[PDB]
């Protein structure tokens, strides 16, 4: 099942810092 | 006047980006937060001591499952001396087809990276053989994990939540952890090794299905009970004993030969089964010793305040006032993080002096890369540990330290004489270094001058005697255990050394890292080596001793651990506090830890090669080791890519100049400093607010230029991990290119 | 190397860490 | 640039013992030392070797070879300019014995 | 604006500002609109040398609150 | 005062440096 | 003491600790440190003179 | 060990010995110090390897040096020493820092060769050394 | 702010209040010492950390010292 490099990699590469930045961002600019 | 960061309302009401930057380098600084209490402190480090033990194991776990997954584990077993292991695949889009041809090997379907941490000799040593045992202690480790992370979360709620005398309960804290955590794993090793991984290594599965009803000796526990403990001791794994086959095999569980196993060059089964019960028969009569709510015991508060050696009236033991000291280890943290980590910081080296010289795991002094990057692995982790005992040793002077509850002890003694301790440290700082780079430029000038005869070479013959005086017949010194009418060597009263033939034996051969052959290049090396510890300590202790003040400044206690200056006056105070004498010093504990790898490694490459000479010659000036090790052997290395193509050494090609490049950034945050760098923020504010279409958005935040104390930390960052990626790119492919 | 099945337990086993190291970083406080 | 040009070129200056050429070998690393010597001023602050000569003053006062004239560290300005010296130098030097070495063997 | 600074000149005479730049006062009263007090100090005593004592510097909040900050008295 | 303590010990580690030097120039074996 | 008269020092923060200085002048009512002390030799600051209360000193001459 | 075989026996230092080269102009420097260096002990190399250890076989590699260094080296500080004994009880002492006072400094320099004798004449009257009491400390 | 702490050492030089660049600083009437008044510094939310009262004092040791605490605007030296 060497297809999961597909769809992890790229979650960890761009869809866990997008989701990870853009919570922080808006955290630390939290009045 | 944001909400960020939760644990203080100073940084919280930070215009700049500072509030940024300094959240980070605050948050698991437990102590500092807004409203800490003594008794939460204790509870949130217990609870955070599950998080980072949970990470250990996830970490383990994914060693297991990406080798079982992903790598050539059960064909490594048919010939571990030729096929070369595999760590992990690599999907990268990025790549060209050039450079997935070159990354396919090991007999792989895909890029694999070749596994240079050696997990593959341990494994295979304890036991294991197939791809199914891998995934079935992955799995377990993913369940042992989140028995931790349950228990952090747990022993946070309120009727859960331990009280604080149950942490300053450190007498049951060693006969808990000195007879069970040391005690009860070197006893559950040792029926690890004898039940499954010995018989494991002889040909005979043993897993969980027939562990119950297969025994390791035909004997089988009854000359255990009987007293009759030779009989564990007989007929052993010859010297034909094919590893993991029938072919020489015995039926001891606990032998004692001592020496090295005659294929696999790594110590005997039975030896290490031997080892961990002794061990475990030692740490359990070691637990029965504090005292305890059972009445009985040594009790340590009543060992220090003791004053009193069987009548006569002392200071205290050796008659030393060690009065106070058991309410200052155990009532600061920093005390006590401070001195576990330099008796971590100990056997961390100590473990690695000890694994390229004793093997112990299946075919690993024949895997060189593997074994050149163990040693070099566990040094630098020894150098950090170090490093920061001085530096949480450092934290408890200025913070937690006490004059009055450490009145005139020996804690209250050092800190007066520290004045002697500094210059005495200072003279040998200096006394070896203007007669040790004295002898190599004096060999250097007298070897450019086509007379190389002139050279000083000092044979190390106080250490020429010790590898005499431990069995080596090399050298002809003749005493000792190499002496054969010595009382040592024959152990006059009871003539009991079992071990003796077998250590012989592996001394005496030129086949191994066993006590290596040393000359007159090994003498200059380890007094350029006591250079460097005897400097970085200086560094340290000083920043130790005046974190409290001194003559320039009075009450540095005042402004804590970290605070940048005290300003141009009185000369200038940059680089005064006791933080910044951390500073200074890891420049040069990874400066000495070069030294004490550069040299391993050079030695190492002619024992490899078959080329001893080289070293013994040119290791004496410093031309031989800028041209025959760092210049001769980057040529593997620097072709990794090249307009002609690429091989497996692209990526530590690419390593090492990656490595170049963040040492030299590192260099930025350190000749310019900051009041530069504000006055240059100050027109990209101004620039920005005039450009017309692009002053629509605006910062939050107020750009601020990085502090004082902040771009140092950022300055030995890019430093520290340049230097470690240079060289860990230059030990594998010099290595790894030429086995 | 090991079953295409099995990658699949150790994915589903995991979410069992996953799920508690959720409950112990936010129960240390945000 | 760094194969081709500091590895490939660097073949003549540090093979060059025991010929004419041992001054340029000697000068290349003696000039490697003095850059890497420089960064001791850079890196480093004043108000440090202040409190280290405080602890040497008392080794100096304790045997009684107090010198009337008080030892201070260099002034945070000359200490940087201690250190861009010694930068300078070393790192011309290094390129004056690679440049020679270099040409008067292939030239 | 925030912070501005009044003071009376005898005659009229170039000076330099603190924001960088030289500018001629006028006869009488001045006034000059500054970004921080650290300015007006800076520029008080540069006054000083021109033998003037009679500089007030003021604090002009975004509301239109001025507060006479300096000296007290 | 003479330092009786300090030079007990000091004098017991220097016949520790003496006596395995005595190994080393085969005075003892 | 008197216009001459070679001191000690005892206050720890200050420079010239344990240190031989001279007393140059002693006032009368005010300050609570009022003995000036022209020292030989200078701090970081550059200054060798100070202040002192009358119990802060030792006479050795 | 390692092969600590003499000089004068190995091929090695005798091929070493054919191809000499001339330390200075004297035609025959490349001869007159192979024939000195036959006593010492050359390894496998073909170098004489010193040996600091004490043995009045080889006392010439250290031990005859290091009493002619420490009786130079001790000079050197004893010189230095007696020189700022001297300056401290005159007018101003920090011209006589930097501006030698050379009527004072070569009495000192003279003085030197019985500075064993003086030393421990200084050690035992208790004024090499001075007072804790009366040095300078750092707060604690 | 900062946090500006002056003792009852120093001498009335008002070498300290001629250098804060923000005027912190001023002189108070005080009987103890010979110029029979001390330093004082009631406006510290204008202070900006300069160290420069620190430097021009003359008493050993220092009689006015700057505790470097939370930097707002007016602390940091911002015109933005
Ligand atoms: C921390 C441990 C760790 C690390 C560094 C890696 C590293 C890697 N894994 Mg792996 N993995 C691990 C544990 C680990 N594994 C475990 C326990 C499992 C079983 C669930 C897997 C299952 C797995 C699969 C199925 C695949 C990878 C893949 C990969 C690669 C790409 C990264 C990726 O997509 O992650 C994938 C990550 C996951 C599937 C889940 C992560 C599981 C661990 C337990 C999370 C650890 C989080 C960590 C502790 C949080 C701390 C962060 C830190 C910065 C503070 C890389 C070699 C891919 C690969 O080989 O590409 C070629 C791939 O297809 N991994
Ligand atoms: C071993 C690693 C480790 C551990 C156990 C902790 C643990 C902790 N940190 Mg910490 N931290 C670490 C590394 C670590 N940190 C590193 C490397 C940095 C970067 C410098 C930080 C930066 C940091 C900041 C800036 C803060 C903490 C905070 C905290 C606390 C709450 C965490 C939280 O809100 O989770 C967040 C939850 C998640 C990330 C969810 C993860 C889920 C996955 C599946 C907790 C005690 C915070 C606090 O308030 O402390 C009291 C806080 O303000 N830490
Ligand atoms: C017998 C009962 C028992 C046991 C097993 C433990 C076990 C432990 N306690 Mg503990 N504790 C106990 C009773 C016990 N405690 C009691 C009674 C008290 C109250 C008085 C406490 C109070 C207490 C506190 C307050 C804390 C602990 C902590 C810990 C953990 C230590 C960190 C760790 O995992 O190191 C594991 C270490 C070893 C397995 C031994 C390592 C030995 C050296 C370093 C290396 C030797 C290995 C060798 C070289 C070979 C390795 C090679 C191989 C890896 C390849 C560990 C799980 C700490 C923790 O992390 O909390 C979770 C902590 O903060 N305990
Ligand atoms: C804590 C470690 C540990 C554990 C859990 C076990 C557990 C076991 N051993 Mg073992 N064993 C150990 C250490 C351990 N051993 C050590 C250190 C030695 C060497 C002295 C042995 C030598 C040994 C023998 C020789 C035999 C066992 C047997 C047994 C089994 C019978 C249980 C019993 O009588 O009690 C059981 C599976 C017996 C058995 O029948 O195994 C199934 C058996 O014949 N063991
Ligand atoms: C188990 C050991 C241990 C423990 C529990 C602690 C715990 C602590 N230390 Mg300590 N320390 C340790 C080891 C340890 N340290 C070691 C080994 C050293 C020597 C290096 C130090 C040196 C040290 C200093 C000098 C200081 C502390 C401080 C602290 C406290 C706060 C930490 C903090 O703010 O984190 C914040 C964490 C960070 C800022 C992390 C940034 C650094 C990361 C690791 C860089 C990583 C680079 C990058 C990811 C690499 C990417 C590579 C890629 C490009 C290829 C806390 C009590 C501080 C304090 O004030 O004490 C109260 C403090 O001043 N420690
Ligand atoms: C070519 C490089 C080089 C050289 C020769 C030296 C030489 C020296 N350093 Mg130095 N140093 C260097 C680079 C270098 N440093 C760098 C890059 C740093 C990092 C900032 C330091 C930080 C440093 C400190 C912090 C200390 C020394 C000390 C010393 C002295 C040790 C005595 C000796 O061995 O001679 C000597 C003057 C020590 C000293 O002078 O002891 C009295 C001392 O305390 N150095
Ligand atoms: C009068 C000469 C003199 C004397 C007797 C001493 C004596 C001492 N010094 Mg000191 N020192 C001196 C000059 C002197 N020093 C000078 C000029 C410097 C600045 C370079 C230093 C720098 C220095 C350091 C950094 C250290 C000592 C240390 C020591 C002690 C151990 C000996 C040693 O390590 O030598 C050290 C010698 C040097 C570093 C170089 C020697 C300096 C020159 C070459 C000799 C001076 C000769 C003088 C100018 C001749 C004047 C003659 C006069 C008639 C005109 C000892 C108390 C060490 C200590 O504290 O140990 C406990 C220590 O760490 N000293
Ligand atoms: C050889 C041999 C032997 C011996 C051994 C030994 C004896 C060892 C030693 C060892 C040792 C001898 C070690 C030591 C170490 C040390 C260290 C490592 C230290 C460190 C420290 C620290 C770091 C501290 C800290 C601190 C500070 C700094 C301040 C205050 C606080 C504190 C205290 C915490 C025997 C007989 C057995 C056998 C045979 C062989
Ligand atoms: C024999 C021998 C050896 C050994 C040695 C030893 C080990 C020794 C020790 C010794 C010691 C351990 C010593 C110590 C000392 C200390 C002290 C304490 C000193 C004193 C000094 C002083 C006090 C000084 C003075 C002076 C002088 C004399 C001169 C100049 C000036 C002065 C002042 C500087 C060896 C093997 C190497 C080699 C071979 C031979
Ligand atoms: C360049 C430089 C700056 C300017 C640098 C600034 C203003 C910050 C620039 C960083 C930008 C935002 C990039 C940062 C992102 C990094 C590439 C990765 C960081 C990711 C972690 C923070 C998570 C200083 O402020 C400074 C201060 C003191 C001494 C030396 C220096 C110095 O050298
Ligand atoms: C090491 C170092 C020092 C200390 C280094 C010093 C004081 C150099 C002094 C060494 C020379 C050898 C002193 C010379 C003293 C005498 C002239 C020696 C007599 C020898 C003559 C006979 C030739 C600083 O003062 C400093 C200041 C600011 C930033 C960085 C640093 C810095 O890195
Ligand atoms: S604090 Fe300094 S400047 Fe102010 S009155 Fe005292 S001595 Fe003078
Ligand atoms: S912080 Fe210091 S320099 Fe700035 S005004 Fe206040 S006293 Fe003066």
């Amino acid at each position: 099942a060497s297809f999961l490099s597909s769809i992890f990699v790229p979650v960890i590469g761009w869809v866990v810092p997008i989701a990870t930045f853009s919570f922080l961002f808006l955290y630390i600019e939290r009045e | 006047a944001t909400k960020f960061p939760k644990f203080s309302q100073d940084l919280a009401q930070d215009p700049t980006t500072r509030r940024i930057w300094y959240a980070m380098a605050m948050g698991n600084d437990f102590e500092s937060h807004d409203g800490m209490t003594e008794e939460n402190l204790y509870q949130k480090i217990f609870a955070t001591h599950f998080g980072h033990l949970a990470i250990i194991f996830l970490w383990a776990s994914s060693l297991l499952f990406h080798v079982a997954w992903q790598g050539n584990f059960e064909q490594w077993i048919k010939d571990p001396l030729h096929v070369r292991p595999i760590a992990h695949a690599i999907w990268d889009p990025h790549f060209g087809k050039p450079a997935i041809e070159a990354f396919t090997q090991a007999g792989a379907n895909g890029p694999v990276n070749i596994a240079y941490s050696g997990v593959y000799h341990w494994w295979y040593t304890i036991g294991m053989r197939t791809n199914t045992e891998l995934y079935t202690g992955s799995v377990f480790l993913l369940l042992f994990a989140s028995l931790f992370l349950f228990a952090g979360w747990l022993h946070l709620q309120p009727k859960f939540r331990p009280s604080l005398a149950w942490f300053k309960s450190a007498e049951s804290r060693l006969n808990h952890h000195l007879a069970g955590l040391f005690g009860v794993s070197s006893l559950a090793w040792a029926g690890h090794l004898i039940h499954v991984a010995i018989p494991e290594s002889r040909g005979q599965h043993v897993g969980w299905d027939n562990f119950l009803s297969t025994a390791p000796h035909p004997a089988g526990l009854q000359p255990f009970f009987t007293g009759n403990w030779g009989v564990y001791a007989q007929n052993p794994d010859t010297a034909g004993h094919i590893f993991s086959t029938s072919q020489g095999a015995g039926t001891a569980i606990l032998t004692f030969l001592g020496g090295f196993h005659p294929q696999t060059e790594s110590l005997w089964l039975t030896d290490m089964a031997h080892h961990h019960l002794a061990i475990a028969v030692l740490f359990i009569v070691a637990g029965h010793m504090y005292r305890t709510n059972f009445g009985i015991g040594h009790s340590i508060k009543e060992m220090m305040n003791a004053k009193t050696f069987f009548g006569k009236p002392v200071e205290g033991p050796f008659n030393m006032p060690h009065q106070g000291i058991y309410d200052t280890y155990n009532n600061s943290l920093h005390f006590q993080l401070g001195w576990h980590l330099a008796c971590l910081g100990v056997v961390t080296s100590w473990v690695a002096q000890h694994m390229y010289s004793l093997p112990s795991y299946a075919f690993i002094a024949k895997d060189y890369t593997t074994q050149a990057a163990l040693y070099t692995h566990h040094q630098y982790i020894a150098i950090f540990l170090m490093v920061g005992a001085f530096a949480h040793g450092a934290i408890f002077l200025v913070r937690d330290y006490d004059p009055e509850q450490n009145k005139g002890n020996v804690l209250e003694r050092v800190l007066q004489h520290k004045e002697a301790i500094i210059s005495h440290l200072s003279w040998v700082s200096l006394f070896l270094g203007f007669h040790t780079l004295g002898l190599y430029v004096h060999n250097d000038v007298v070897v450019a001058f086509g007379t190389p005869e002139k050279q000083i070479l000092i044979e190390p013959v106080f250490a020429q005697f010790i590898q005499a005086a431990h069995g080596k017949v090399l050298y002809g010194l003749d005493t000792l255990l190499s002496n054969p009418d010595s009382v040592a060597y024959t152990a006059y009263p009871n003539y009991a050394n079992v071990w003796l033939p077998g250590w012989l034996d592996a001394i005496n051969s030129g086949t191994n890292s066993l006590f290596l052959t040393i000359g007159p290049g090994d003498f200059l090396v380890h007094h350029a080596i006591a250079l460097g510890l005897h400097t970085t300590t200086l560094i340290l202790v000083k920043g130790a001793l005046d974190a409290r003040g001194s003559k320039l400044m009075p009450d540095k206690k005042d402004f804590g651990y970290a605070f940048p200056c005290d300003g141009p006056g009185r000369g200038g105070t940059c680089d005064i506090s006791a933080w910044d004498s951390f500073y200074l010093s890891l420049f040069w504990a990874l400066n000495t830890v070069g030294w004490v790898t550069f040299y391993w490694h050079w030695k190492h490459l002619g024992i490899w090669q078959g080329n001893v000479a080289q070293f013994n010659e040119n290791s004496t000036y410093l031309m031989g080791w800028f041209r025959d090790y760092l210049w001769a052997n980057s040529a593997q290395l620097i072709n990794g890519y090249n307009p002609y193509g690429v091989n497996n050494l692209s990526v530590w090609a690419w390593m090492f100049l990656f490595g170049h490049l963040v040492w030299a950034t590192g260099f930025m945050f350190l000749i310019s400093w900051r009041g530069y760098w504000q006055e240059l923020i100050e027109t990209l504010v101004w620039a920005h607010e005039r450009t017309p279409i692009a002053n629509l958005v605006r910062w939050k935040d107020k750009p601020v230029a990085l502090s004082i104390v902040q771009a140092r930390v950022v300055g030995l960052a890019h430093f520290t991990v340049g230097y470690v990626l240079t060289y860990a790119a230059f030990l594998i492919a010099s290595t790894a290119g030429k086995f | 190397s090991i079953s295409d099945t099995q990658v699949y337990i150790a994915l589903v086993v995991a979410l069992i860490p996953g799920l508690l190291a959720w409950r112990l970083a936010t129960e240390l406080y945000k | 640039w760094l194969r081709d040009f500091l590895w490939a070129q660097a073949s003549q200056v540090i093979n060059s013992y025991g010929s004419a050429l041992s001054a340029y070998g000697l000068m290349f690393l003696g000039a490697h030392f003095v850059w890497a010597f420089s960064l001791m001023f850079l890196f480093s602050g004043r108000g440090y070797w202040q409190e280290l000569i405080e602890s040497i003053v008392w080794a100096h006062n304790k045997l009684k070879v107090a010198p009337a004239i008080q030892p201070r560290a260099l002034s945070i300005t000359q200490g940087r300019a201690v250190g861009v010296a010694h930068y300078l130098l070393g790192g011309i030097a290094t390129t004056w014995a690679f440049f020679h070495a270099h040409i008067l063997s292939v030239g | 604006e925030k912070y501005a600074i009044t003071w009376t000149s005898p005659k009229a005479q170039v000076f330099e500002l603190p924001t960088g730049g030289a500018a001629t006062m006028h006869e009488g009263e001045n006034l000059l609109y500054i970004a921080r007090k650290e300015y007006g100090i800076a520029l008080g005593g540069q006054l000083r040398k021109f033998k003037i004592t009679n500089y007030k510097i003021y604090r002009i909040l975004p509301s239109g609150e001025t507060t006479f900050i300096h000296p007290a008295d | 005062p003479p330092y009786t303590f300090r030079t007990g010990w000091a004098l017991l580690l220097l016949a520790v440096n003496f006596l395995v030097a005595a190994y080393y120039f085969h005075i003892i074996q | 003491v008197q216009r001459g008269s070679k001191v000690r020092i005892l206050r720890p923060e200050s420079y010239w600790f344990q240190d031989v200085g001279t007393v140059a002048s002693v006032d009368q009512s005010g300050i609570k440190y009022p003995v000036i002390v022209r020292f030989d030799k200078v701090n970081y600051a550059g200054i060798n003179t100070n202040n002192f209360a009358v119990d802060e000193l030792i006479e050795v001459e | 060990g390692a092969d600590l075989t003499p000089c004068a026996e190995n091929p090695a230092f005798q091929a070493l010995a054919k191809n000499a080269r001339n330390t200075t102009a004297d035609p025959q420097s490349g001869q007159k110090r192979f024939e000195r260096y036959s006593q010492a002990l050359c390894g496998p190399e073909g170098y004489p390897h010193l040996i600091v250890d004490g043995r009045l076989d080889r006392a010439g590699d250290f031990l005859i040096p290091s009493i002619l260094f420490l009786y130079i080296a001790g000079w050197i500080g004893w010189v230095g020493r007696a020189y700022l004994q001297a300056i401290k009880k005159d007018s101003d002492t920090e011209q006589k820092e930097i501006q030698l006072d050379l009527g004072i400094a070569l009495p000192i320099i003279a003085t030197g060769f019985a500075w064993p004798a003086a030393a421990v004449k200084e050690l035992l009257s208790g004024e090499l050394t001075a007072k804790d009491s009366e040095i300078t400390v750092s707060p604690r | 702010s900062h946090t500006v702490k002056i003792y009852d050492t120093c001498i009335g030089c008002t070498q300290c209040v001629r250098a804060c660049p923000t005027d912190v600083l001023e002189m108070v009437p005080w009987d103890g010492c010979k110029a029979a008044q001390v330093a004082s510094s009631p406006r510290t939310e204008d202070c900006v950390g300069c160290k420069r009262c620190e430097t021009a004092c003359p008493t050993d040791f220092l009689s006015i010292r700057v505790y470097l605490g939370a930097e707002t605007t007016r602390s940091m030296g911002l015109a933005y």
